[PDB]
Formats: C-alpha cells, structure tokens, sequence
C-alpha cells in the first residue's frame, strides 16, 4: 500500500530522531492555551518566519515525580517521526536546564470538546466525518506498530479547513506485542485496561466507539460522578443508545464497544476493514476524506493569525529556567 | 433524561488522564 511507503519513512526518522531543532529565545511567548500536571501549552510566535505555533512546556522534575520519563520519550520520538494529514505537526523540539519543549503548528480552531459541548451533539453525517479521520489515523498509527491510547474530544483539534488534527501523543508507544500500562481517561478506558490485562490496539478501537457515541449523543456511553462507578459500567457489557441513533450507528457501536475483545471490530481477521466497510460508513469516500476533498460540515470562526478565542484563559504564569541542569541522564535522548 | 443527568454531573468539563 501507500502505508508501506509510509512505514519506510517513519522507520527512517524513528531510528534517527531529530533533536535540538530550536531555542526558546527564537520564540515570542504570547498566551497560555492549556494547562496540565507537568506543564502547559503556549501560543508562541517564531520571529524568523512570523509563524504561529503551540509550544508544549514540560517540567522535567514534574515528569520524573509522576513516573512519566518513558512516556515523554515515546511522545517526542513518535511525534518527530510521523507524517499524516490528521496529526499535529511538530516543527521543532528542544530542552533546557529546567524543561522539555515541543513546538507544533498552531490550530486556532481549538478542541472538538468546546464545540461538541456548546453545540450539544453532532448529526451522524457530521459525527461520521470526524470518525472517518480517526479510522484512517488509527489505520496509519497501528500499521507503524503504534498504540495511541489517548483518544477523546479534548485531543482532537479543528483546523480552518474544518478537519481533525490529533494531539497528546503522551501515551503513544511503539509496541509489537502486548502492553500493561494503567493509563487513559476514565470514560474512554477499554475493559482490558480497567481489568489490568495485557492489551493491544483493540483499546484504540473501543475508544473510537466511545467517541462516536459522545459526538452523536452529546454525552459518553458510561458516565458517573466517580471513576470506580464509571469502570463498573464499562466492565458490565451493557450500553443504552438514544432514540435518534440510527440502526447502522447502534450496530457499529455495539460491535466497537465489544467487551469480548476477541469479537471487537478492528481486532478481527479483517481488522480496519470491518469498520471502513460497515453500513454506517457506506456514504464514506475513504480516499476523499484523506485528500481533504470532502466538504467539512463546520469551519471554525477565524479572527486572524494568533487568535486564541477557541481556547480558555489561564493565569499567565512565569517560565523559569534554573542556572543548574535538572534530570540530564533521564532525558538524554530527547 | 440522560442528557440532563450528564449536564448536572461533575464530568462535563475537560477530563484529565488517571
Ligand atoms: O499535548 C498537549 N497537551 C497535553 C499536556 C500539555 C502539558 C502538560 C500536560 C499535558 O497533558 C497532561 C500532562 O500535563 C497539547 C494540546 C494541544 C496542543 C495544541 C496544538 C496545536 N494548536 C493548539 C494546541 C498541543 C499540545
């Protein structure tokens, strides 16, 4: 396939990663687009190009304290090696005494999360438009022996052409076999992750099932105020669907959200084809979606290069870089 | 309704990883 030429490229970059492609002094810090346990995301302006970028700052100590050393190395390694239309573009990477930095092309449209909450729910054509993007991205990632493990609306960004750009590769990993890490977001955890079993990419296909439901319904298939209660529902093998959900949708989802991962779509003999060739995906031109030739249902409101209206506000804090190197040995390859 | 029950829950915001 085109997928074989794609693995050839990924492998080149994976085996010889790019490092130290920039310095902080080259970027003009504008605004905080998001926050997290071991850093923040900032709107930066690269002075030499005049280009706008999203910069992920990771505190090395905060990464170490949270047993995230390996995960971070997996994130950058995979991000600098990949090339797909629906993935975030990592232009530069660097580190200093204090932090780790990943500079990616700015997606001013924001998270799908914001729009899904504001709008309430997407019509199945609108939901199907995005699902197809994830179905192709997973096919791409999975072919390269990569397990994403972080699918949710909060990680899907909308570009000005109205298409997806998948972020947060913090849990992405290159596994040819089984993996055992207890990671993800409660609502999206597959039953094998909760039940601490050795799992595969079938977890990425279950996550999709949850996403398609939440996009189409306006709420996830399993929610409760406390994770323990969320998990009890996921492992129960019971799903209820709204009255507006189509028969093709309900069937796709019942196959996708299959607790018996030996009967779950995308994890059978035909793999990704059982999804791409489903009744719900009959109106999907898999080649037209990849080429971005399909008309996007909604294009975000664009207020200029550097607009942050689709991102929430966070207290604009201090970027501090200590005079002493921290956790050098641990982040050596970065 | 389930949409009402979701909207009234503390799980409507951005959900962080475990
Ligand atoms: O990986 C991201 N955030 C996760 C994250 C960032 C920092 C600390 C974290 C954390 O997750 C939990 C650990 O603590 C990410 C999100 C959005 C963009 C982006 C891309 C293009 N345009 C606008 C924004 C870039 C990166």
């Amino acid at each position: 396939e085109f997928l074989a030429k794609a693995k050839e490229d990924f492998l080149k970059k994976w085996e010889n990663p790019a490092q130290n492609t920039a310095h902080l002094d080259q970027f003009e810090r504008i605004k905080t687009l998001g926050t997290g346990s071991f850093g923040r995301v900032m709107l930066v302006k690269h002075m030499e190009t005049g280009n706008h970028y999203a910069m992920k700052i990771l505190d090395k100590q905060k990464v170490v304290k949270l047993k995230q050393i390996e995960h971070t190395l997996n994130e950058k390694r995979i991000l600098q090696a990949v090339n797909f239309p629906f993935l975030v573009k990592l232009e530069f990477s660097f580190k200093d005494n204090s932090n780790l930095y990943m500079v990616m092309e700015y997606v001013p449209g924001g998270e799908m999360f914001s729009h899904l909450r504001r709008i309430g729910r997407f019509s199945e054509p609108h939901a199907r438009f995005y699902a197809a993007q994830i179905v192709l991205t997973f096919e791409y990632l999975h072919s390269l022996d990569l397990i994403y493990r972080d699918l949710k609306p909060e990680n899907l960004l909308i570009d000005q052409q109205g298409y997806i750009q998948v972020t947060d590769f913090g849990f992405a990993k290159r596994v040819k076999g089984r993996t055992w890490t207890l990671c993800g977001t409660p609502e999206y955890l597959a039953p094998e992750i909760i039940l601490s079993k050795g799992y595969n990419k079938a977890v990425d296909w279950w996550a999709l099932g949850v996403l398609i439901y939440e996009m189409a319904a306006g709420y996830p298939p399993f929610f409760a105020d406390q994770p323990i209660q969320i998990y009890e529902k996921i492992v129960s093998g019971k799903v209820r669907f709204p009255s507006h959900f189509s028969s093709d949708l309900k069937d796709l989802l019942r196959n996708l959200l299959q607790v018996d991962l030996t009967k779950r779509f995308g994890n059978l003999k035909n793999g990704v084809n059982d999804i791409k060739n489903h009744k719900w995906f009959a109106t999907t031109d898999w080649i037209a979606i990849y080429q971005r030739k399909v008309e996007a249902p909604f294009i975000p409101k664009f207020k200029g290069p550097g607009d942050t209206s689709n991102f929430d506000d966070y207290e604009e804090e201090e970027i501090r870089v200590s005079i002493n190197e921290k956790c050098g040995k641990e982040f050596s390859e970065f | 309704t389930t949409y009402a029950d979701f909207i009234a829950s503390g799980r409507t915001g951005r959900r962080n990883a475990i």
